[PDB]
């Protein structure tokens, strides 16, 4: 599933025993409901750039 | 950096200004408050091994604006693969001596999973490289952080496109039109490739035949080769010296 446009996850992907998949986010980041998306924890997440978010 | 533009101060917040004795010595980026990735090469003529300095937040360097924070580099990490006065195995892991803080202007660069990048980030077609290397091939040094957007090969069209050998462990990016490239001050710089709103760590600035040289590209440390290997190290205790060669694989 992760190998075809990275099994919908927005950040880390990892297969399962079966047509199973878990999205995965970077530290400082949370999964949301949708198992897909990644949402900042903390004030500076990695490779994302204060001054264009605060724009 | 060959035909980019000034950075905007604070959009290349990874960007890691390495310096010896006060002197310009190469890039880096920042993947946490602790460490810092450039490459190897950038070492191999060291010897005040005490006087190395990192700095981050830095933009112009003709002025000091209150953002840029320096700390001394306490372990340079090099892979036991890596022979100095050659190209491959091209990375180097930075210890500083205290983590920097994280401000507007100081952010890491996300370090991917091995798996993401090479399924992935490996097939985004430009990423941007940046540095406060010669503005042209024989010429003077950026005072302003530079940026440019280039566009990956596959290593296949990389050989027959061309005019060293190209590693597994490398990559090329770039034009081979003589416009735009990395220079030799770039070095150890980032590779950085945006996806789905997040930017991240896919290469580093290593080698090329000058700087935007006819039918030449820039090569790159491809860094989804060392992910474990640089895990592993960040996981791991501190240790006496500041020079440490580690097993790779
Ligand atoms: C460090 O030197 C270089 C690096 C790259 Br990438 C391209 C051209 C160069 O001269
Ligand atoms: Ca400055």
């Amino acid at each position: 599933i992760c190998v075809n446009e990275n099994g919908g996850c927005e950040q880390y992907c990892s297969d399962h025993t079966g047509t199973k998949r878990s999205c995965r986010c970077h530290e400082g980041y949370s999964l949301l409901a949708d198992g897909v998306s990644c949402t900042p924890t903390v004030e500076y997440p990695c490779g994302k750039i204060p001054i264009l978010e605060k724009r | 950096i060959v035909g980019g533009k000034v950075c905007p101060k604070g959009e290349c917040p990874w960007q890691v200004l390495l310096l010896v004795n006060g002197a310009q010595l190469c890039g880096g980026t920042l993947i946490n408050t602790i460490w810092v990735v450039s490459a190897a090469h950038c070492f191999d003529k060291i010897k005040n091994w005490r006087n190395l300095i990192a700095v981050l937040g830095e933009h112009d360097l003709s002025e000091h604006d209150g953002d840029e924070q320096s700390r001394r580099v306490a372990q340079v990490i090099i892979p036991s693969t890596y022979v100095p006065g050659t190209t491959n195995h091209d990375i180097a892991l930075l210890r500083l001596h205290q983590p920097v803080v994280l401000t507007d202007h100081v952010v890491p660069l996300c370090l991917p999973e091995r798996t993401f990048s090479e399924r992935t980030l490996a097939f985004v077609r430009f990423s941007l490289v940046s540095g406060w290397g010669q503005l042209l091939d024989r010429g003077a040094t950026a005072l302003e952080l530079m940026v440019l957007n280039v566009p990956r090969l596959m290593t296949q069209d990389c050989l027959q496109q061309s005019r060293p050998n190209i590693t597994e462990y490398m990559f090329c990016a770039g034009y081979s039109d003589g416009s735009k490239d990395s220079c030799k001050g770039d070095s150890g710089g980032p590779h950085a490739t945006h996806y789905r709103g997040t930017w991240y760590l896919t290469g580093i600035v290593s080698w090329g035949q000058g700087c935007a040289t006819v039918g030449h590209f820039g090569v790159y440390t491809r860094v989804s080769q060392y992910i474990e290997w640089l895990q592993k190290l960040m996981r791991s205790e501190p240790r006496p010296g500041v020079l440490l060669r580690a097993p790779f694989p």
